[PDB]
Parts: C-alpha cells; structure tokens; sequence
C-alpha cells in the first residue's frame, strides 16, 4: 500500500512490463557492440565510450570480459550492473566447473545467468539489471557459439548480432552481408569493421575508439585474445583501402 | 483503496467484497440437503467443442463423505480444496474419525481472510459442502470471506440470485433425493446459457450410506431425460 | 541428572457389556517412601470415559493436563463431546508427540463406545495401543493380568461356562486382585480407587487397603 | 440484475428482436456493467444483424454483442476505477 | 514376533501372530500385528510396535490424500517408496521398523519389505520378526508360484504356527489376510493350542 | 522480503494484473497443438526467426520428460523458469513413485505455481501460456491447456497466441475422425491451422511429433515444406 | 556384505554385482539388482549401507537425468562421477552422510570406456579394473594377474566368470547368483547372469 | 476524509483514526446482542440473521470456556480468530493455574491483542465487536469489547445493528437488573432484543440465542427449542 | 590414523630458479591397494604446483576449491596468482573451517611470475604456512623424507641435480615407508620449462 512503492515487477494495462522495455531502451542508447561467428572462431567488435584524453589503460578491455578458459562477454547498458553480472557469471562457470569437473556450456552460464535476470524481472521491486550481453564462447558440444541476452531475461544463439547504439542497422547490415557456411575469421573481422564504421559513421572509425576480441582454438586449448592496436589499424586501413576501391569502381562505371 | 486490509466508511474489507463481486461471475452451482442425502449440481461451462467436458472439475471429493462444488476461480478453489482434504485427513489420523461437514467448512474458512503484506489477496471462489455426518445429511455454503452457514438450499454463481428464487419456489423440507435432483436439474437447466445435454453439467450426491458419488454420463441422460 | 522417576502405582481396567471398571491404588511411592496415600490414578476425563495412568507422577500430571485441555480444544472445535475412540486415538499421538524423549506413563482408557458398550485401550509409553477386554499397567500388571486372563477371559479352564461377567462380579474380581497386589508388591497399597462408567454415569468407590 | 434487465427490456423496446429474448440471461451474463454498456450491447445486436443483411436480431447477435462489449471492451471501462472513486 | 507375506498367483497372502512382549513378560496374547493401511494395502508389524503402527497409519493418512488427489489408486511401489522415505528422514533417531506393504496393482499382485534403515525391496516371500527365520525354513520348504488359495491358506498357517511354537517371543493367534484384485479379506483368526491340537 | 500484493481484486471482482498476464499471451508467436488417434503433434509459428539466428536456441517446443511436451505461448524468460520447475518436478516424481509422470499431473503441477505466483506476495504472475501433449503408461493421447490464472483443461485441439480465435474456430471446424485417421493427417491438420494465421507457411513453422510412447521428434524444415507441398496440391485440386 | 566388480576394456566398460540382499543372517532377496541406469551410457552400482545406498543412487540418477531434459546433452562418464563425488564429499562432514561405495562405469563418444572407483569416503580413482566389498580382496588379485588393457569382450566375461568361481570357492558369504551388464557404444546390454546353482 | 483514513498509521489532522472508526462501523453493521448482569448471573441474547430463508441464522454466542461465552458482532472470521485466541488463553491459564481465568484478565489481555494491529503499517483492527459475558469469584462480568481495542466494563450494554434502542432499554432498566431472578434477567435481555427488532417482526426460537452463565452454572448456550421457556413467559409489546 | 587411511608423501626443494615437487602415485585404502595412478601434484598456474598429501577425499576436495578461489582470483585480477598469495589462499582455505578440518597438508611450489624466484611452502590440517628455502615435506613418511632431504640436499643447485636429489630423497622415503608409494611423480619448474617424470618404485 505504499505510496513510494512505484511497482517495478508489476504487468501494465498491456502485458507490457515498463521496467524492462526502459531498460532495453536505456541499452539501446548505451555503446554498440557486436559480434560474428566463423568457422574457426568467432569474434566480438566493441564501441568504446572511454575515448577521453585523459583516460588511462590499465585493464585489458573495459566493454569485454573473460568468464572462465573459453569464454568472454562483452556489456551494453550500465557498467556497474555489467560488473555485477560479470562477476556473477564467473561465479556460475566456475561453480560448475567444480560440480562436474569440466568447463559450463555457453548456453548453459546465458541459462542461468538469464533466469538470475527473470528472478530479478519478478520477484522483489528492485529495477531490472539494464545491461545486455553479448557471449562469445567454445564448448565440446557444439563449438564455438554467440549468444546475446537482454534485461528481461531473454536469450538467443545467433551467427551474427549487434546490441547498443545503432544496433538495429548493424543487425541489417550483418543480414544483408554474412554468409553462414563460410566467412572464416579474416573476412569476419573485415565484416566486423564496415559494420562499425557505418553504425559509428560520425567517426570515421579511429582504432583507439574500438576493441575487437578474438575466441579461437589452438592445439586442443581456447586463446581468447583482444587484438592490438596495431592490428585494428590494420584492419581499418584495409578496409579504408576496400572502400575507395569500391567507390572508384562505381563511379568508374558511371 | 490502497492496501488490502483496509476497511471502508460503512464497514467493509473491500476485498472481500471484490471477491464476491468475482464469484458473481462463475457458473452458477446448486446444492440440496434432503434427508435422504445431499446433491450438487454445477453449470460446467463449455467454451468450445473441443474441450473435454470431463476435465472441467467443479464437484470434487473433499473425503467418502464430503464433496465440494465451487465457483467462482476455480485454482483458489483447486488451492481449498488441497487444504480441506488435508485438513479432512488430518482429523482421521488424529482422531480416528471422521471430519464432521460443519467442522470442515470451519476448517477451511478459517483460511478465507488469512492475507496480508502467505496469501496476498482472498480466495475468490464461493463453495458448497455437501456432506453426510454423525447428524444427517447437511450443506455448508462457504464465500470468500469466510463465513460459512448451512443452508436447506444454495445457489451460488452468476444465476445466484434466480437460482435461490427458483430453490425457494420448489424446495419443501419434506422431500426425497430424487426429487431433489430433479428440481435442481430444472433450475440449472432453466438458467442455462446453452441447452442441458448431459454433458455441460457435473451431479453428484452424498447419501446416508454409499460413499461421494458423482454421476455417470449414463445416469446424467437418465435424469435429463426424465426432465 | 536421571529426568525419570518410577514412582510406582497399579491401575486395572475391566470392559463389559455395559460397564468400564477402572481401578487404581491410591498409593503413590518415590522408591522406598510412601509419600502420599491419596492422589489416586484414575482422571474422569468425560461422562464416558476414565484413564488411569502409571508410572513418572511428572508425566502423568503433565499428561492427564495435555488430555484435559486437547479434550476442551476438540469439544470446541467439533461442538461435540469425545468419544472414547477419538480419545484413545488422540492420546496415542500425543504420546508418539514425543517418541524419542517418552511420556514415562503406562496409560489404560477404560470407557464406553458410541453404541454404549466397555472398551478398554491400553497403551505404551510410546503410543502403541490396541483395544481390549481387560488390562492392567503399572508396577504389578504382571500380577494381576494373568488372573484377568483365568477369570475374565475363561481360559485354562475346561467344560466352563462363558457366561459374560456382571458389574457385581467384576468389580468382586477387581477387588480381590488388588488385594492380592497389595498383598505381595509393596508399590501396592493404602486404598484402592475404582472408578466405574455406565450409562447412568459414574460411579466412585474407595476400599481400604494394606498399608504398609 | 432486476435492473440490468429492466434496461434491457428498455434499450430494447423498440429493435425487431426475435420471439425468445432471454434478457435475464443477458442481464447474468454482463453483471457489474452499466446502463452505456447495455445500450452498447443493444446497439452492437442489431448492428451485427445488419452486417449479416438480416432483419430480426436473435439471442446469437446479442451473445456476440455481449462478447464485443463486456469482454472486448473490459480494457477500456470504466468502472474498475470510478467504483473507487 | 513373526509375521510372513508372500505372492502366489492369486493374491499376497499375509500372515503374522500376536503378541506384544515386554522383556520376559507378555503384554497380550491379541495383536493385530497385520495392520489395514487402506482397503487395498496391507502393512505388517514386526520390531517396534509403536513405530510401526504410527508410520503405517500416517502412510495411510498420505496414500488417502494422494488417491484423492489423484483420482487413482496409489501404486504398492509407490506407497513403499513413501514409507521409506519418510522412516529414512528419521534415520538412525531410533525407530526399529519391520514392515511388509502388501496390496494389489496394475503390475499384478505387489509385495514390499521395509524398515527403518530403507530397505525398499520387492520380493515374492518374505517374513519379519524374531521367528522369522522359522517362518522363512517353512514357508520357503512349502511354497510355489502355482499354489491353490487353500494350500497357501494351509501353508502360511502352519509356518507361523511353526514360528510360535520355536521362537518364545513370537506366540499367540495366526491372523491371516488374502489380498486379491478387489482388496483383502481377513481369512481366519485362530489361536495356536488349537492348531496344535489339529496337528 | 519484498511482501507487496502484487495482484488483488478490482473493485468488480477482476483480477487485471492476471488478465495483463493473459495479455502478453495473446501478443505471443501462435502455438497449436492437435492429439490423435496415437500422436500428438504441436506446432508454432516461428515468428520471424533470422537468418543469423541459431534456431536451436529458440525452444519454443520443450520436451518436460519422455513421455510429455510443452508448446509456450508468452514471455521467454517465464517460459523458461516455467519449463524448468516442471522438468525438476517431474524428475521428483519419478523418484517418489516409480512411474513416469501423466500429463495431467504436469499439467495440475504448471496451474498450481501460476496460482500460487497470483495470489502471493511480491510476485506476479506467470505471463505465459501452455499447451501440454503427451502420452500416459496406459498410451493414451493427452492434450492440456493452462492459462496464466492457474485454471488447466484437457481439450482436443489448441491455438495459443496471436492467432489463437482465428486458429481456435478453424480447429473446431475440420475436426474429426477422419481428419485425425492417421499420423500424416493429424500432422496435416496441425499444419493448416498454422497456415490459417502464418501468412508464409514452411519458414513460419516449426513442428514436433510423439507417436506412442516412443518419443519427441521435431520435423525438420525439409519434411514441413513436403507437408506443405502436398497441402496445396491437395487445395488445388479441391478448387 | 556384497560385492561389485568391474572390468573396463578397449571399448566396453563390463561391470558385474552381486544378487543377493541379506538382513542378519538370513538373505530375503535372490535377484536384487544393484545397477543404476543414470543414462543411456552412464551405469551406477552402489553398495553400503542399506537404504543410504538406495536414496543416494536415485537422487544421482534422477539429477543426471534431470541434466539430460534440461540440456538436451548427456552427462560425460567423467562429469557424472565428479558430481557423484563432489555430492557424496559435501554429504560426508554433515548431519547426513552416506556411507555408500559406488563403480560408476561409462561410454562416452570421444573419451571412450570409463571405469570410476569411490568408497564412502568422496575419493574417485579412475581404474582399469574395480572391485567393492570383502570379496573384492579375493578377486583384485586375479583381476590383477589376469587382465590386460587389450582385453577383449570375451575374455574379459571369461575373466569375470572365473573370478566369480573363486569368490564363490573362497568368500564365505552365499553369493551364488550375479547380474552382468557391458556398456559399450550401443548403450547398456545385459548378459546372462552368471549363477552357480 | 480520503488520504487520512487508508491506513491506520494515520492520524487525521483532528487527532482521529478513520480505519478504526471504520472498524468500529463494521461492528455496528453487525446483528444485535444485549449482554446484561445480576447479582449472582450474566446473560448474553443475540439476534440471529438469516443471510437466506433457506440459510439457517448465523450463530452469535461462542463458548470461551465453562465460565466465559462471548456475542460476537462483525465480521465472522475475525470473531473466529477473536475466540480462538481466548479460548487458548483460558486454557493456558487452565493449565499453568489450576483455576479458570479471570474476565477481567482475559479482557485485557484482548485488549493488548486487537490493540497490536493498530499502530503497525499494513494491518487493520479486527472487525469484530465482542460482548463478554463470565462469571468468576468477584461475581459475574459483562464486558464489550471494540475494533479500537477500548474495552469497557458495562452493567448491561448493547452491540451491533440497531442497538442503541436496547442500549435506551437497558438504561431504563438497570435498576430491575441486580436484583431479579435468571428468568426475568433473560426476559430483560429478550425485551431488548425486541426493543432493537423492528415493528414488523417479533422474537422467535428460530431468531434468538442466550448464552447464560452464573454461580453454579457454566456457560450454556440455548437456541432453537432450548430457547422457547424464556420466550413463553415474554409478554407482547 | 587419519593420514595413515591412505598414506600419501609429497615433498618440495629449490635450486638455481627451479624449483621441484615430488609425489608419490597411489590411493589404496588401509592396507589395500585401489589405484597406482592417483593425482595430488595439481597445477595451480603455469610455474605453480600444489602437492596436497592426506586423506584422499580432501585431497581433491581441498584441489577443487582451490582452484575454484583461484580462477575467481585470476578472473577478476588480470595477472596470475604470485606464490606467497596462493600460500596465503591455501592458509585461509584450511583455516576457514578448524573445528573439523580438512585432513591434507599442502606443499606448494613455484616460481615468482615477475622475477622467477623460486618458493616452496608447506601448510598444516590447520593451515600453518611455512615457507622455507630448503625443503617442504607432508604426507605420511614425513620423517623419512625429512632425513633423506636433510643428509642429501646441498644448496643453490641446478636443475638436474635437483631432480636427482628429489628423486633419490622421493624413492629411498617411500620405500621406507611402504604404505606410500609404488610410483613418484616429480615435477621439474624451471623458468622456460616443466619437466615431468614417473620415476620406478617397487611397486608393493
């Protein structure tokens, strides 16, 4: 009967629940991140939002996240919601690990770090975790995979996604020009930058304002590694040169 | 108003009383008390023709000697009638005995107003215990807010109000089991949405003898016939 | 600290056609001193029902209170007296209540049905129990059960008549078993309380008893 | 529901309603609504008699009626709020 | 105390005597040892009496529930799996149950041995109590699958009549039940001189 | 210990928070679900999967046990929970009584946590539909349909969803006997109530399949598209 | 008390249990099974103490099996037995623990046959060949002698039987009738019990 | 008014607690009871109300134990929880004293008890008024006890529906009460009742209960034919 | 004795920026023989060995929530655990629950990941973390592998001379223990390398 209450878990004249969509929206003007799955590994693009002159390197990532051997995810939304789920799922994968003795499934740790989500969407009147994942992971039974979670609780495997800013053209985009049997790690990075330049337009995709993580496989152990700057220029810079090719050929023909 | 344990200028729960506004809108359910033994007969709405008419449980077996026709929201009424066999069995255990029908609906109703902020809201279903006890046949109609009362004749449901005045029209003291069927199947028949086919309608009696019997499709077209 | 102390008492109960004849020596001991003569073991627990109860004189306070108030606890809830049944079923709850710390107490319900004929139950300290034609507990049940077997029962014998035990007849039985019991157990003695149920009501008798 | 059926009987005077009407039944199966609700139910009857071309409304058309009024329409009404009020 | 059970092709027939004994003296010479859970389960008493008697009446209280719940009669592995169940929550508190859970099911006639330690196990003979192994000897020497309704009436009589007559704890009457399709009959109480004398 | 009542009645007897549960039903992909003479099939509208998508992910068809399915209809998450709860369930009943469970009983299980979710504190209510096929030890088809409310019926055909009326009265037409013969026609059945709400069949479907008591298995997108197939050839030769 | 044994093999995991249930001195159960189905290529057999052994095992084998709906996988042999051990090893310090001896035999597609040894006390030892109970000290010894890692299906159920000979020449106990199962590729197949009438 | 009487932590500015004015409402909605005393007797006549002619008339009078019944008015349930909170506390005074509580505790001690849920947020006072009618060794009680947990020690008083026209009665004739035998007592109290009933109607067995205790008289309950001596002697108006 | 259920022998020494631990290989019950191949050198890192020795159910219980604590460390520490804080972690560990303990006695064996200095440390049922510079024993034979370490080991010496002395040490204390043993597991850590060896014992 509280008259401070403001009923977080409650339904809405629609079974619409305001708690959630806000956060999903609150997500959606968070920092892009996205990521493609290949044959031989898969891989995760990152906006970064740090871009400040003054801002220190002292971790490893800021938008992306090591959870156990072979797997990381990457955060859109609130940060400090983002560390609190990180550390929650570090605390799922390896409280598995010494249930059974082996690493926790990708879908297994979006599970139950989902259902943590939907306890949270509920039960109780605290605000939902305003924070979207992204999963990159390896597992023995069905490979490398990409999973993507959002505030409500809601999880699904895909090949190739994006979640934050822009995320529904970088979606588009991804539909328009993933190929599903094919497009090893080389031509997904390559795919993983245009993607980023025509989501971060306003930027002309300058390598310190993203992070790109790379999961592969190498003699039977996961390497998860996020790739320097030296090789994110790289890769802009070809797709630099790609671009004016592109554009000269087309106005060539014209 | 904002609370559920608040209580209203004139004297009122409000919550309570909302459920009793809900159990206005449930199928309408008959019961007798006769010497001879109690019967309750309920509307079993039948929505499509696809729904099995069997699984639509609205005359359950509380004990041999009890059964319970509700309406009203027929899971709080699934969730009462868990406690009344509980409680109902409980009793035998303890006492080696049987649950007198009055005993029961105490029981049960002590469980109506128990919410608070356990139950968060009341129990909108309206039920009739028709038992067979140490003391004859008798017909308990319990409400949400839990107060029970024995009753020669209840009608509880959205037909409540024509039930009961039909049920005073019909009903004498002096009157057999099967007569008391008939004039039941004739209420519910008149204040039927559809036509009484047998199969829309759960019958059940509780006799001074033979245990809870709820009738068969065979004996239901018998009486239907009958009428 | 031992939180059991046998403080002896014999208490017999006879079932009939009619009639519950519950009996129980008045003595009440701590060992080796008399304490109290009086403070018999039989409780009128309704119209038609005694119990008699023998054994730690803790417990059987403790538990004839427990009776009392489970039986105004029912009486309030069903509006309805007890039936010796219920009570006999009721007790034996409340003693397996406490399996594994027992009621020390020999418990004997000696009563009328619902259809106005003797039931007896006896019981154990942990609420085993199973009606009965006749029974004795207490300190000398060895004592005088045998001889309810000889006489009440009519075994051991040959060419018999079975003609059922009248009031009379039982409560001459009764009285000269527990003089008997007096007699030879010390924990027997002072007076002898009987308490007889019947339709009527019931009835209370005290008879003098060996004292030492 | 008396008056719930008086209003019926009223809104419904002067419609081309067939032989059997049954509004106690109608007046049962719309309880806790409003005289607006009830000409609603009376209006929407003969409208569906007039969709389907027909002259005479019958109990069916006035069962949908209730449907597209009472049930349809509970999200839009009222009174859940005003009875607090 | 002895008390025996087993399955013949036509019902579990359960046997047991009747006496309570408190140390070296008797309480009664009229137990009923084999216990009527429901009209369709028969359980039997062996070791503490008490025990036995209290868990079987509230396995009664909870398979009535379940039936009425259910509108099904409970299965005898389901109603065995819920008496040892509840005896192992108190595991190692003390209760010193023996019983036998004997009934009818849809997998044909069912017979059980628990106690307080779970030993859930099915079986088609089994016997508990302190003349049990006397009971075991006879039964076991005089039982078959194919045995007519009187021959297994005959056998169960005098294999208990044969554990009275050895063991000093496990005396007084022969009650014998049949458990068949429609539920279980009480076939015949007779006390043991009398059968000693037919023999 | 939040202790807030979540849902309560409204002054004309409703409970609006459970009837906004059953809203977000009904703005949920269709379900149907159609038993015959010894299969159950159960279809859903796949709701516009993407091509990136692992469709292995979206389980919108849950196998609870061996012998019983649960088709969803309403919000992922409360699905999942939902689903989750009865499979540990069914498990627990597996262990207590040495049968496999009905799928009544799963059915009375899944109504009783919705109840208990709408009438408890701090907790609202299962947004979510469910349609629970399956096989008994005897082998009997089962069909059961629970609301978010609590309140569950057998019946002989479902749509839950969007499309649930449209599907509903299609279903109660072209329903019968013949129609339901053999495993073909109940499959085909299922696959034009589906059409009936799906405007493009075969990649807007997904079906799953338990024949008696020998298991659940989902119909790959090759087999839907034959279903498909022959379905119009049989509508073009009607018309 | 009774006795497990279990030989594993190139691709075949063979185990073998005793029939006999005893209370006292008088044995109640000729045909008691001892084996555990946890999944389509997971086999459990439990010994100890009776009714620890019974709930200890279900509740096993209904957790796996609740793993299998849940996933749609199948527990590994190894992930099994490390949970059976992580379960019994939080269990053994508490109000509750079960004093239960398990053989936990398996088939998994990559790492193969996969024989587990864990005594009441949460210890796993994976083995090529295992035993439990007073027997077990009789037959570790031949098993020893005379098994090989090449050992094929039939010599390894040549080797079983002439262990269970000697077990029944030596060991006191009756044990006269034994339930042998193989779990191999194609899922768990029962041979005919080997008895000695 | 409106946003002062939604919970009963609130005072209203005119220092008033609507929700136990609310309460005490629902009490007077409740039927009629007269509870009145004598020198050596206590007796309670409640006015049953039928809910339907079919229904047999709700039961007002309720054992507490063999010296104490109480008339409840107000919501049944809360009546029921009222009773069986004084029926364990009599029996634990029964059980640690041997002696039977007296009124004059056990009221207090109900007093304490509906007093609780009256400061704390989210709970409500119990809708029920109680007429407490015992006999202990300083003679006989009647009490009347009321939702704001206020519990007055009444000569003779008058709850529930209609009641203050008994209340006008039992003024009058306080000085008859004290000094008349038990059946004028239960004729005063029937008078009452009547008092209260409307022209239209008249007392009947089926329609009066008497609850009646005294020295050397636990608390007995008569209704239905057990009532008809105490009406055979009323007179008509 | 508790430590003499299943016996158990795990040592560690030190030399020129390597380091060794040594283990024996069997989990025999009593007198009883089950396994000659049981785990109790587990790898904490890439240059970080424990050596828990006992009880073969804490053992592998104490195995598994170290690791567990430790990849939570390293997870949410971007670095690798040094080995004084695994010593500390193992301390805390033990600790966490004296009354009833965990019946292993850790000897933990690394090098520093920054300098590669080499440590050693052993840790009692209690959690007792010494570190030392000569040598670390635990497990049954205690005594033994303390007089073989004491009369055999000469300081700041190199790699393969270290994996001789622990060898000899290893071998000649099992051997005189006999309910230990029947196969050594020695785990040479040196800078750049890990060199294992499952060096003969009689196997009895």
């Amino acid at each position: 009967s509280r008259r401070y209450d403001s009923r977080t878990t409650i339904f809405s004249p629609e079974g619409r629940l305001y708690q959630v969509e806000y956060a999903m929206e609150a997500i959606g003007h968070a920092g892009t991140c996205l990521g493609i799955l290949a044959n031989d590994g898969v891989l995760l693009a990152a906006e970064r939002r740090n871009i400040h002159k003054l801002l220190d390197e002292v971790f490893f990532s800021e938008k992306i996240y090591k959870l156990n051997e072979d797997m990381a995810c990457s955060v859109a939304g609130i940060t400090s919601d983002a560390n609190v789920l990180t550390n929650e799922l570090r605390l799922i994968a390896q409280r598995y690990l010494l249930q059974y003795q082996e690493p926790i499934p990708c879908e297994q740790l979006v599970t139950a770090l989902c259902d943590i989500k939907q306890a949270y969407t509920q039960f109780g009147g605290k605000r939902p975790f305003g924070v979207s994942l992204l999963y990159i992971g390896w597992d023995k039974h069905y490979g490398f995979q990409l999973y993507q979670s959002d505030p409500s609780g809601n999880y699904g495997g895909w090949k190739a996604t994006c979640i934050g800013n822009n995320s529904a053209a970088a979606v588009s985009m991804l539909k328009q020009d993933y190929k599903e049997g094919e497009m090893t790690l080389k031509s997904a990075l390559a795919l993983a930058i245009k993607v980023l330049n025509k989501t971060m337009d306003v930027s002309k995709l300058s390598a310190e304002k993203v992070e790109i993580a790379t999961l592969t496989r190498e003699n039977g152990k996961t390497v998860i590694r996020v790739l320097k700057q030296k090789e994110v220029e790289q890769l802009i810079k070809k797709h630099e040169e790609e671009e004016a090719k592109a554009e000269r050929e087309k106005k060539e023909k014209e | 108003d904002r609370g559920v344990n608040t209580f209203s200028p004139e004297g009122r729960l409000f919550q309570v009383e909302y459920a009793i506004e809900a159990i206005k809108l449930g199928s309408t359910a008959i019961g007798i008390q006769t010497s001879e033994g109690v019967c309750l007969a309920v509307e079993k709405r039948i929505t499509s023709p696809l729904m099995e008419p069997s699984s639509i449980e609205k005359i359950v077996e509380i004990d041999a000697h009890i059964g319970c026709a509700m309406s009203g929201l027929i899971a709080d009424a699934k969730t009462l009638i868990d406690k009344a066999r509980v409680e109902t069995q409980n009793h035998w255990f303890t006492y080696n005995e049987t649950m007198t029908v009055e005993s029961v609906t105490q029981a049960v109703s002590n469980l109506a107003l128990q919410f608070g902020e356990a139950m968060s809201r009341p129990f909108g279903v309206a039920l009739l215990f028709g038992g067979v006890d140490e003391k004859g046949p008798q017909l308990f109609h319990m409400d949400p807010s839990g107060t029970f009362v024995q009753c020669d004749a209840r009608a509880i449901g959205s037909a409540s109000e024509g039930a009961q005045s039909s049920l005073q029209e019909v009903y004498h003291k002096s009157m057999t089991l099967k007569e008391a069927i008939k004039s039941s199947l004739i209420i519910l028949k008149q204040v039927m949405e559809e036509k009484l086919n047998a199969t829309n309608i759960e019958l059940a009696t509780v006799q001074p003898g033979q245990n809870f019997h709820m009738f068969t499709k065979e004996e239901l077209e018998e009486v239907i016939k009958d009428i | 600290f031992s939180p059991y102390v046998f403080n002896g008492g014999t208490i017999l109960a006879i079932a009939g056609e009619d009639f519950a004849i519950v009996a129980s020596d008045t003595r009440l001991s701590e060992g080796f001193s008399i304490h109290t003569r009086d403070s018999p073991k039989c409780y009128k627990l309704t119209d038609k029902t005694v119990i008699g109860c023998s054994g730690f004189h803790g417990d059987c306070l403790t538990l004839t209170k427990i009776i009392e108030a489970r039986l105004k606890m029912y009486k309030h809830s069903n509006n309805k007296a007890m039936t010796t049944g219920a009570i006999a079923a009721m007790l034996s709850t409340i003693l397996y209540s406490r399996r594994f710390f027992p009621y020390y107490v020999y418990n004997i319900i000696g009563g009328l049905d619902e259809e106005g004929k003797g039931a007896v139950y006896s019981f154990d300290p942990v609420g085993s129990y199973q009606r009965d034609s006749f029974k004795a507990g207490g300190s000398a049940s060895a004592m005088l059960q045998p001889l309810l077997d000889n006489q009440v029962g009519f075994k051991n014998m040959q060419n018999v008549e079975h003609v059922p035990l009248s009031l009379d007849r039982a409560m001459r039985l009764v009285k000269d078993v527990f003089i008997s019991a007096a007699e030879r157990d010390v924990y027997t003695g002072d007076a002898l309380r009987i308490c007889i149920v019947t339709k009527e009501g019931i009835r209370e008798e005290t008879v003098s008893l060996r004292k030492d | 529901l008396e008056g719930r059926t008086h209003i019926f009987k009223i809104h419904a005077r002067s419609m081309s309603v067939e032989r059997d009407i049954r509004f106690e039944l109608l007046a049962r199966l719309c309880p806790n609504s409003t005289g607006a609700e009830i000409r609603s139910v009376c209006t929407e009857a003969g409208m569906f008699a007039i969709r389907a071309r027909r002259k005479i409304a019958t109990e069916k058309d006035f069962l949908e009626a209730v449907n597209k009024v009472i049930k349809s329409y509970a999200k839009f009404s009222a009174t859940p709020r005003y009875m607090t009020y | 105390t002895t008390t025996l059970a087993f399955k013949f092709r036509h019902g579990v027939i359960v046997a047991a005597d009747s006496r309570a004994t408190a140390g070296a003296y008797i309480a009664s010479q009229t137990v009923k040892k084999v216990i009527e859970i429901n009209p369709y389960l028969l359980g039997t008493m062996a070791g503490g009496a008490a025990d036995c008697s209290f868990w079987e009446r509230l396995l009664a209280r909870q398979c009535r529930i379940y039936e009425l719940r259910n509108k099904e009669r409970i299965s005898v592995a389901a109603a065995s799996k819920l008496l040892a169940n509840m005896v192992y929550q108190y595991k190692g508190m003390g209760l010193s149950m023996g019983t036998m859970i004997c009934g009818w099911d849809k997998r044909g006639p069912g017979l059980y041995y628990v106690d307080s330690e779970g030993n859930r196990i099915s079986g088609a003979t089994f016997s508990v109590g302190s003349g049990s192994v006397y009971a075991y000897g006879v039964m076991d020497r005089g039982y078959s699958y194919d045995l007519e309704v009187e021959q297994a009436y005959d056998l169960a009589r005098r294999a208990i009549y044969q554990a009275t007559y050895r063991d000093a704890y496990s005396g007084g009457a022969v009650n014998l039940y049949h458990v068949r399709e429609d539920g279980w009959i009480r076939v015949s109480s007779d006390n043991v001189a009398d059968l000693h004398e037919k023999y | 210990s939040y202790d807030r009542a979540i849902t309560v009645f409204s002054p004309d007897g409703h409970l609006f928070q459970v009837e906004y549960a059953q809203e977000a039903v009904k703005k949920g992909s269709t379900a149907v679900g159609v038993r015959g003479r010894d299969i159950v099939v159960l279809g859903v509208e796949k709701k516009s999967v993407a091509k990136l998508q692992d469709e292995r992910t979206v389980r919108k068809i849950c196998a609870l046990d061996d012998n019983v399915c649960m088709a969803f209809a309403g919000l992922t998450a409360d699905a999942r929970i939902v689903i989750n709860r009865a499979r540990v369930e069914c498990q627990s009943h597996r262990l207590t009584v040495e049968d496999p469970v009905t799928v009544e009983y799963i059915t009375r299980y899944i109504a009783s946590l919705k109840q208990r979710y709408t009438q408890s504190n701090g907790r609202r209510p299962f947004g979510i539909s469910a349609l629970i096929v399956g096989f008994d030890f005897d082998g009997t088809p089962r069909l059961y349909q629970t609301d978010p409310s609590g309140t569950y019926h057998a019946w002989k055909a479902n749509a839950i969803g969007r499309g649930a009326k449209s599907v509903r009265e299609f279903l109660e037409k072209n329903y019968t006997d013949e129609a339901i013969e053999t495993d073909d026609l109940t499959i085909k059945l299922v696959i034009k109530a589906l059409l009936e709400v799906v405007q493009s069949g075969g990649k807007n479907i997904e079906l799953a399949v338990m024949r008696r008591d020998q298991s659940l298995k989902i119909l790959n997108p090759e087999e839907i598209e034959k279903y498909v197939a022959e379905i119009e050839k049989e509508k073009e030769e009607n018309e | 008390m009774e006795y497990l044994i279990g030989i594993q093999g190139p691709d075949y995991v063979l185990v073998a249990s005793d029939r006999v249930a005893a209370s006292n001195i008088v044995q109640m159960k000729d045909d008691h099974d001892k084996m555990f189905k946890m999944s389509e290529k997971i086999l459990l057999l439990c010994v100890g103490e009776a009714g620890d052994t019974v709930q200890f095992a279900e509740y096993i084998q209904k957790n796996v099996q609740l793993y299998k709906m849940r996933n749609g996988y199948e527990l590994s042999p190894t992930a099994a037995a490390n949970f059976t051990r992580r379960n019994l090893a939080d269990c053994l310090r508490s109000r509750t623990p079960y004093h239960v001896n398990l053989l936990l035999a398996g088939y998994d597609e990559h790492e193969g046959p996969a024989l587990y040894y864990m005594d009441y006390l949460a210890a796993l030892a994976k083995a090529p060949f295992a035993a439990h109970g007073y027997g077990a000290f009789l037959t570790l010894s031949i098993l020893d002698r005379y098994y090989t890692p090449t050992i094929s299906r039939e010599r390894a159920v040549e080797l079983l039987r002439k262990c269970l000979e000697e077990l029944q020449k030596r060991f006191i106990l009756n044990l006269p009738t034994f339930s042998v199962r193989i779990i191999d590729k194609n899922g768990i197949h029962d041979l005919d019990n080997i008895s000695f009438p | 008014r409106n946003q002062y009487d939604n919970d009963v932590t609130v005072w209203s500015p005119q220092g008033r607690i609507h929700q136990i004015e609310y309460a005490m409402e629902a009490v007077k909605q409740g039927s009629a009871t007269v509870g009145l005393k004598s020198k050596t007797h206590a007796v309670l006549v409640a006015l049953k109300r039928a809910q339907s002619e079919l229904a047999a008339h709700q039961k007002k009078i309720l054992h507490v134990d063999n010296h104490i019944g109480i008339s409840i008015a107000g919501l049944t349930a809360d009546a029921r929880l009222l009773c069986n909170f004084m029926r364990q506390e009599c029996l634990d005074s029964r059980f640690v004293f041997d002696r039977p509580l007296p009124v004059s505790r056990l009221v207090s001690l109900i007093g304490s008890k509906t007093q609780i849920p009256t400061q704390r947020y989210g709970r409500r006072p119990y809708g029920v008024g109680l007429l407490i009618a015992g006999y202990d060794d300083m003679g006989p009680h009647i009490f009347q006890t009321c939702p704001s947990a206020n519990y007055f020690d009444c000569r003779a008083m008058s709850i529930g529906a209609r009641s203050q026209s008994a209340r006008t009665y039992l003024e009058r004739h306080m000085s008859e009460f004290m000094e008349c035998n038990l059946n004028e007592l239960v004729k005063h109290g029937l008078r009452a009742l009547r008092e209260t009933l409307p022209a239209e109607q008249d007392l009947t067995t089926k329609n009066v209960s008497i609850g009646i205790v005294g020295k050397d008289l636990e608390f007995t309950i008569y209704d239905d034919d057990d009532v008809s001596p105490f009406l055979e002697g009323l007179e008509e108006r | 004795s508790i430590m003499s259920y299943n016996g158990g022998a795990v040592m560690a020494m030190k030399g020129k920026n390597c380091v060794a631990i040594a283990a024996d290989r069997r989990f025999g019950i009593q007198a009883q023989m089950v396994t000659t191949d049981f785990q109790k050198i587990f790898p904490m890192g890439d240059r970080l060995y424990i050596g828990l020795a006992g009880l073969a159910t804490d053992v592998q219980t104490v195995a598994q929530r170290l690791k567990f604590r430790l990849n939570l460390y390293e997870l949410k520490e971007g670095r690798q655990i040094k080995p004084y804080t695994l010593m500390s972690m193992v301390a805390n560990l033990l600790y966490e629950k004296r009354f009833g303990p965990y019946y292993t006695e850790p000897v933990i064996a690394g090098l520093d990941p920054k300098t590669f200095k080499p440590f050693i440390c052993s840790l009692d049922l209690i959690g007792c973390p010494m570190v030392t510079d000569d040598f670390v024993v635990s497990g049954t034979c205690a005594e033994q592998m303390y007089g073989m370490c004491e009369s055999l080991w000469e300081p700041n010496m190199d790699p393969d001379h270290l994996f001789e002395t622990i060898s000899q040490a290893m071998l000649n204390a099992v051997d005189r223990d006999a309910v230990s043993g029947m196969g050594v597991i020695v785990h040479i850590i040196e800078k750049d390398k890990i060199t294992t060896r499952t060096l003969k014992a009689r196997m009895d």
